[PDB]
This record gives structure tokens, C-alpha cells and sequence, in this order.
RNA sequence: ACGGAAGGGCACCACCAGGAGUGGAGCCUGCGGCUUAAUUUGACCAACACGGGGAAACUCACCAGGUCCAGACACAAUAAGGAUUGACAGAUUGAGAGCUCUUUCUUGAUUUUGUGGGUGGUGGUGCAUGGCCGUUCUUAGUUGGUGGAGUGAUUUGUCUGCUUAAUUGCGAUAACGAACGAGACCUUAACCUACUAAAUAGUGGUGCUAGCAUUUGCUGGUUAUCCACUUCUUAGAGGGACUAUCGGUUUCAAGCCGAUGGAAGUUUGAGGCAAUAACAGGUCUGUGAUGCCCUUAGACGUUCUGGGCCGCACGCGCGCUACACUGACGGAGCCAGCGAGUCUAACCUUGGCCGAGAGGUCUUGGUAAUCUUGUGAAACUCCGUCGUGCUGGGGAUAGAGCAUUGUAAUUAUUGCUCUUCAACGAGGAAUUCCUAGUAAGCGCAAGUCAUCAGCUUGCGUUGAUUACGUCCCUGCCCUUUGUACACACC
């Protein structure tokens, strides 16, 4: 529950399907198919 | 008929004029009555730095500026007049703001 | 497990490259001397004199 | 505020440079207006693209939901270039002889680092006009500094174009010494 | 270096949310729970 | 009617009407200026064309913007000038030459603001020209 | 390219003539040395108040201790009776830390250990680099087209000589015409009784004007008390200077010299930008810039506790106070400019209250040409005493007490009152910067700031002497010249 709170906010980054960026410090993170 | 107050600041003169004297023919083309386009004071944000990111060389320090300019303007137009006036003003660069 | 760190360089970074070294903390800016002067023109902060 | 308010939108603009650059480089990008060498992966697959970087912008910055000739295109494109692969002199040949083609009013790219191993070496492929530097440096010419991050080291890639002031449509129309008389 | 011995197959408190299943160790004069 | 005159960075604005012989300087009379060795320097621009010369003028001036010599020098310089306009425009444009004749004979930068400006501090060293000191060796 | 080769030229990073200093004392501070557990490291004209580094938690990268995984994604392990995590009762480490242990309890397919692999580094490598900056360069250079000379590489053009800040230009001339850089460009500081508009600025005519004087006149508050104006201030279009005129010097001219006018005649003063290129210049200790390696759960990752960078037989540099009558001390007069400042909140603080002071208290104004702020600053002027003395300059040196900043002032943050007035009685050889609003003296604001400047970056007040040049020294550029150098004198 304390990982599928943010499993459901979204709608790791490893497994694929994540991709994440930097940009000055904010780590944004993109889902894709 | 309301008073307001049109506040426009910005970096960029070109545009800056550009809107704050299309404002007066705006009104004029209408005949409004309105205190002219003050222009307070361009204030500079001057700041000193050091060029290298290192302690080698004579000690050279360089400054960037950022100028910012802004003037106001006191008019008299109903509810109407008003939005269109703040509607007409949608310059990207100039920040405009009207109180009542 | 943490201690307050509400003040100083460990509450202050850069939000570039988060060096507690060289911040400028005017006019709302909180970046490093070395991030502004590389990433300066793009701020409005021109070189002029 | 006001100064504090607009020194906030410039770094609130550098933040879009910046995360734009880092993300959108896939598809090109050149600068933020969005501005990318091709108008149509902007819209992508009828607006997803665009629809998920509206999305995290307004996650970042705490906004309602609802509220060819560029030197930095260039110099991105040849980076991808070098990095998928090609002749870096070759490359560099190409890049200033199709700006020279396209109009452009002068070019200059240098790069710098480990081509191979050595004490890591400059070089340069300038063309045409460039005038460097003054105040007209700032009213017609576009630079951009790159690094390229290839397997070994790392290169340092300066693009120049002296854009053509004839052609301004802007601003002065000639160079500021230009003198002609009609007789 | 806290093992968590297996712990093989296999009172009540304050707080009456837990399930009644918070059976407690009974060591000394123990008022007080696991949870907190 | 009205003018104004500067040194280096005061300024003095003085009015100038059909009065009776009252000239201030920041509603203390002329006598007590007091930098107590320019209470000439500001006798100046009055004494040099004449002793009194003139009952039917009065000059306001009010002064500030630099320091104490500065804004001596302003004052005496924009009740000259004020004097000088009040001759151009009613007294005569004779007498006004006359009396430019003597300002200019006595010329103190009287008439001409002083374009004496200080020049910008530069890095690397206190004061704009000279710079820190440097022994490495 | 280099030379322990020569010749020209330029430069207050040189001098001449001078000004102010530094070196002689104390102290803030950086560097070297010494020991400590560490006194972190980089840097040796172009290092030494530099790393915007003014180090009590953090900064910190160091020393001694304490945790933790924030070890991505796979693999297999009772782990589908359970893998792990936490936990009070207690000893335990400063830690109320389940670090551990005596000890049994919560939830339960995320974990732990292996097995790779990694992720980070203020870890090394700036003799691997990118970027960036410094220096060469407070200089000036560089290049092709046509033509000429050469078999050729190349050369001339790019020069004897004058003139410029200048390869700036004149002139001479197998060159002609040009290009980048310099200029040009822009920023700013000067002016503009000219245009545009101003209770976010200022000035005058009216009632709100109390004082004095009483034929009415001077200062005068009245910030929503009306009118107009923009001369003072502001900032937009624009104007002015282009060395203008006149004499002389000028190779013939570029230019220069005097006077006049001018707002300003040294590129009008000062800067920003600044080429063809090179440095084994500095930075991996800014970067989520980075090749390689190291580390990786007794960590070199993060974090917490204490110190440390400050330390003292000594040496060096940049600095403030300084050594006194052109002075010190008191009142007294009251003159600036760059600016900075809180709407997710404690920033600049006005005016009252308390306190001798520091500081606290009631608020109040300001998101700013509005309020701090008119920065009611210092320097300085005036008036008195001090009498020419190591004294009454100096507050170095320590103690006692008084508060705020700070969860923390001990290893004095700082300020305040009292107490000793110490070295310094003008500084050797030497040696730094500098040519007019510049030197120097004086203070102000800003960066670092939860608090602290003697640092720096800008600003302004008072405002000189000398000369208007030269190569004597120093530095660099050019030219010539030698070369067995070409990875180019490492
Ligand atoms: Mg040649
Ligand atoms: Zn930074
Ligand atoms: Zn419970």
C-alpha cells in the first residue's frame, strides 16, 4: 500500500515503461507505453 | 463609468512603448479623460560576479544588468471600455495589471 | 534521525547543481555564481556595461 | 513584488529552456516559444506529446489545468550526428557548407576534445563572413555551446552564424558600418 | 543486527481499532501496546 | 523666472521675481550661508556687478543633492543665472549682455554647470584609476 | 619556433617630476614553516582579504566515534506456517537508537543474504578532457582576390619615414582594391528656459497659515486641500561634438599646438564586446560535464556528536588603527549618491514605551520614486578645554558585569559601561599604485548574513603636487639576424 499509493497517483524506473529526466533537480518522470 | 489604474512594467522597450501608446489612442479614439503616461524611474538590477569558477587569475569581476521599466496611467471608462482595454493588451513580455 | 537544518548552507543550494558554494540569494534568485554566469542571458540578465 | 516577480519569470522561463532542451531533443528542439526543427512530432499522435509536457509543467510549476538556420538547432542535430554515428570532420564540413547554402550569412564551428587520444586538439571549418565581436555580435549572430558525451570523453562543440542583416526584417537592415550612396 | 527469530506457529489494548490480533508480551505491569 | 545650477551633484533651484531686495538661500539670509570662508564665494555673483545694484529683485533659491562647497557652489551659480533670465526677459537683453560680460570676466563656472563628473570605480583596485597593490615580487 | 643576438616602438602591470603609501608596532586576514588526531585542499609577474572560502549544527572534502540504504532492474531463499521492518519493560553507546543484548509482539509477497551489477563521491587524474576564466593582450594583429617577384616552398601587398590608442592614417611605393580584429557598435556620465506626461516627483495662485511684523511682507504645516505648469526630478521619441572657427606647425598630408565659441575638444570622461592562435596557466574541490580506476554496507555515499581549519621558536604579502595642536575631546551647524527590502511572512523598520548603553516592548509604513529614506553619514565648519608631554593620539593587552544573533558564543561571533594606556616619538636597503573629479582623506549601500568586516563590488562628500614626455630600468610587440630546432630549447 505504501508503494501502491503512488501506483495509483501515477495513474521502478528499471523495469522499463519510466522514463526519467533530471532538468534542475526535480526528477521528472514520464510514463509510456 | 469606472476609474482605474493601468500598471505596465517589462524589460523589453520596444513592446513596453508599444502598448503604453497604443493605450492613449485607444482611449482618445473613444475621447476618454486620462492622466498622462508617467514613466517611473527604469531601475537597474545590477549584480557583480566573479568570471572564474576558480581562484586563478587577476582579479577580474564582471556585472550583469537586468533593467526594468514600468509606467502607469490613470483613465476613467466603464465596465466595457475596460475589459476591452485589458483585453487588447495581451503582449507577450509586457506584465500589465489594472486596479479599480 | 535529522536535525534541524533551518538555516545555512544546509537549509540554502543552488537549485542547479546544489552547491552550498557560491549562492546568490538576490532578488529571489537562490542559483550559484557559476550557474548564473553560464545561464545568465537566458535569466534577462544582459551584459551591457 | 515587480523585480522579484520578474526575476522569477526569467528563471521560471530558463526552467522551460532547460527541461525542454533535456526532454524534447528527440524530437528536435530548438527553443522555447515550443519551437522544434519539425512542427508535426509537437503534435505527435494528435497531442499526446504535448498533452503529457503540459501535464508535468503544471505538476512542477503549480499551474492550473486551464490557466534550418537556428544555431542551437544545428548544433543538436550534429550532435546526434556524432553520436549515432558519423566522420566528425565530415560532419562538421556538412553542417557549415549547409548553413552556407541556406542563406546564412557566414558559419563557424569549432570542436574540441579526444577525437583520439592525445593532448586533445581544436578543430575548426569556418565559411563566409563573421564579424567577432561588438554589439552587432548580439544583433545578428546565433551561438551555441554543446557537449557531446560519447563513449570516451567528452566534446565541446561551438556553433557561429553570422545571419544575413540584409534579410533582418527586423531591427537594422544593413551592417552598422554599411555606407552606399545612389548617383 | 536484529535476527527476527522465525517466530513458529503459534492480550488487548487501547486503541480498539487494531484487529484482536495484537496479543502482547507479558513481561512486567506491560500497559503498553506494540503499536505505538 | 526660474532657474537652476549644479557643480558636481547639488542642485539649486531659485526663483527670481519683482520684489524688494530679499535674496535667500535656504530661508536664512545671504549673510549666513555659513561654509564661514565661501559667505564670499556666495557674495560673489552679487557683488561683482554692483554693490547692492539692485532693490527690486528677490531671489528664492533652495538647494540640495551634494555636500556643503558644492552646494555653495550651486546656489551662487543659480542665482546668477536667475538673475541673468530676469535681465533677458523683462530688464533689458543690453543690460543682460553687460552683466554677462562681467560674469564671464569673472567667469567661476558661474554660468556653466561644472561638467566635472565622478568617473566609475572600476575592479581590482579602490578608487577608479588606481588600483590595489600587488608585491608577488 | 627559439637564442645567456642586435635595432626600433609602446606602457605609471616602466621611468622621469611628484602625491599617497607598504616594508619599522599592534591587530583582522591569506600563504610558508612547526607540532598536534587533523591544524583540509588548490594556487607560487599571471599564487599569498584569491578559490566571490567573513570555517560554532550545515559549510567540511579532515581526525576520533555512531547510524542507515537512498545497493536501480534481473536471479533463487521455508519467502505464500511469514521473507523482512519496527517495538515499549529494562543494561548499552550523548543519543527516548531495538547499535546490540535479556525478550516476545504489530503488519505481511515491498524486503535480507548470496549472485552479478551498480549509484554516489569535496576520491585521484585540469600530463586524458569539455565548458569557463586568467595570461600572451592596461596589446595589437591576422587573411584571402587580381597583379608583380620566385622552378618551388613562399614572398610583395602587411613599408623606409612621419602620425595615431591602434596594420589609425598620411605618405613612400609592384602594387591595386579589400575582409575579420581596432575603430565602427552599444551601455553609462555630462546638456536640452526645445517635444511628449506626470498626489508613485517637483514648483507656483487661492480658504485649512499658528509665529513675527501688523499695509501685508519671511519661514512656514495642511499628503484625497482646488487650479495650472514641467524650469528643478523622472524617461520615450530626438538634437548637439564632427575636434567647429581662426592663426602656426606641419615631408605634401595624416595629425598636432594656442586662442575663441562650446555643455563637453585626452577616442567628450569611463566601460561592455573584443580577432588568426598559443599556454601542458587554474578549476575533475560548482555542475545530474565527463573517459579510466578506487570505493561500495567496518564506505572514500548520506547523516549525527566533539574539535579542527584560529592554532606559535619564526618568515612573507594585501590591509585598518595608527605615531598627534593642519591634533584629540565635547557640544554645535545637517550635505549626498548606487541601491536593498515580507503575500505563504517575518525583511528594511518609521513613531511612541523602557533601559546609560547594548537590547527588548505597543504598533505603524512599505510587495516599493509612496515607507526605512530627505539614509538628519562621516569627513568637514563653528565655538570652548586640553599645551605641547608616550599625555587627554593608540585601545594594543586582560578582568568584571550588561544582551541580542544563534537548539549551541568555551576555543573572547558581536555590541555595550568601567578598569592599564603597551609598541608606534615619521620608518634601512628597498618597494606598490597613480596624470583631474583621477591621487589621497571620509563615509554610505550591496555579496557573502540566523550574527559578526578591517574583504570585495558599486556609490557619493572634500579635492591637490608634479609632467603633458622618455626609453634609464622593468615588461611585451615588431623588425633584422644565427640555427645542425619542426615533438619546434622541456
Ligand atoms: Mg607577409
Ligand atoms: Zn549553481
Ligand atoms: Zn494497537
Amino acid at each position: 500500500e505504501d508503494r501502491n499509493k503512488i501506483h495509483q497517483y501515477l495513474f521502478l524506473t528499471s523495469k522499463g515503461y519510466v522514463k526519467t529526466q533530471f532538468s534542475w533537480q526535480y526528477y521528472y518522470y514520464t510514463l509510456t507505453e | 463609468i469606472i476609474k482605474i489604474r493601468i500598471t505596465l512594467t517589462s524589460t523589453k522597450v520596444k513592446q513596453l512603448e508599444n502598448v503604453s501608446s497604443n493605450i492613449v489612442k485607444n482611449a482618445e479614439q473613444h475621447n476618454l479623460v486620462k492622466k498622462g503616461p508617467v514613466r517611473l524611474p527604469t531601475k537597474v538590477l545590477k549584480i557583480s560576479t566573479r568570471k572564474t569558477p576558480n581562484g586563478e587569475g587577476s582579479k577580474t569581476w564582471e556585472t550583469y544588468e537586468m533593467r526594468i521599466h514600468k509606467r502607469y496611467i490613470d483613465l476613467e471608462a466603464p465596465v466595457q471600455i475596460v475589459k476591452r482595454i485589458t483585453q487588447i493588451t495581451i503582449e507577450p513580455g509586457v506584465d500589465v495589471e489594472v486596479v479599480v | 534521525f535529522s536535525h534541524p537544518r533551518r538555516y545555512g548552507k544546509g537549509s540554502r543550494q543552488c537549485r542547479v547543481c546544489s552547491s552550498h558554494t557560491g549562492l546568490i540569494r538576490k532578488y529571489g534568485l537562490n542559483i550559484c555564481r557559476q550557474c548564473f554566469r553560464e545561464k545568465a542571458n537566458d535569466i534577462g540578465f544582459n551584459k551591457f556595461r | 513584488s515587480k523585480k522579484r516577480k520578474l526575476v522569477a519569470d526569467g528563471v521560471f522561463y530558463a526552467e522551460l529552456n532547460e527541461f525542454f532542451t533535456r526532454e524534447l531533443a528527440e524530437e528536435g528542439y530548438s527553443g522555447v516559444e515550443i519551437r522544434a526543427t519539425r512542427t508535426q512530432d509537437v503534435l505527435g499522435e494528435n497531442g499526446r506529446r504535448i498533452n503529457e509536457l503540459t501535464l508535468l509543467v503544471q505538476k512542477r510549476f503549480k499551474y492550473a489545468p486551464g490557466t534550418g538556420l537556428s544555431a542551437v538547432a544545428q548544433a543538436e542535430s550534429m550532435k546526434f550526428k556524432l553520436l549515432n554515428g558519423l566522420a566528425i570532420r565530415r560532419a562538421a564540413y556538412g553542417v557549415v557548407r549547409y548553413v552556407m547554402e541556406s542563406g546564412a550569412k557566414g558559419c563557424e564551428v569549432v570542436v574540441s576534445g579526444k577525437l583520439r587520444a592525445a593532448r586533445a586538439k581544436a578543430m575548426k571549418f569556418a565559411d563566409g563572413f563573421l564579424i567577432h565581436s561588438g554589439q552587432p555580435v548580439n544583433d545578428f549572430i546565433d551561438t551555441a555551446t554543446r557537449h557531446v558525451l560519447m563513449r570516451q570523453g567528452v566534446l565541446g562543440i561551438k556553433v557561429k552564424i553570422m545571419r544575413d542583416p540584409a534579410k533582418s526584417r527586423t531591427g537594422p537592415k544593413a551592417l552598422p558600418d554599411a555606407v552606399t550612396i545612389i548617383e | 543486527k536484529h535476527k527476527k527469530v522465525k517466530l513458529a506457529v503459534l492480550r488487548e489494548c487501547s486503541n480498539p481499532t487494531c484487529g484482536a490480533g495484537v496479543f502482547l508480551a507479558n513481561h512486567k505491569d506491560r500497559l503498553y501496546c506494540g503499536k505505538c | 523666472v526660474q532657474t537652476f545650477g549644479k557643480k558636481k551633484s547639488a542642485t539649486a533651484v531659485a526663483h527670481v521675481k519683482a520684489g524688494k531686495g530679499l535674496i535667500k538661500v535656504n530661508g536664512s539670509p545671504i549673510t549666513l550661508v555659513e561654509p564661514e570662508i565661501l559667505r564670499f564665494k556666495v557674495y560673489e555673483p552679487l557683488l561683482l556687478v554692483g554693490l547692492d545694484k539692485f532693490s527690486n529683485i528677490d531671489i528664492r533659491v533652495r538647494v540640495t543633492g551634494g555636500g556643503h562647497v558644492s552646494q555653495v557652489y550651486a546656489i551662487r551659480q543659480a542665482i546668477a543665472k536667475g538673475l541673468v533670465a530676469y535681465h533677458q526677459k523683462y530688464v533689458d537683453e543690453q543690460s543682460k549682455n553687460e552683466l554677462k560680460k562681467a560674469f564671464t570676466s569673472y567667469d567661476r563656472t558661474l554660468l556653466i554647470a561644472d561638467s566635472r563628473r565622478p568617473e566609475p570605480k572600476k575592479f581590482g583596485g579602490k578608487g577608479a584609476r588606481s588600483r590595489f597593490q600587488k608585491s608577488y615580487r
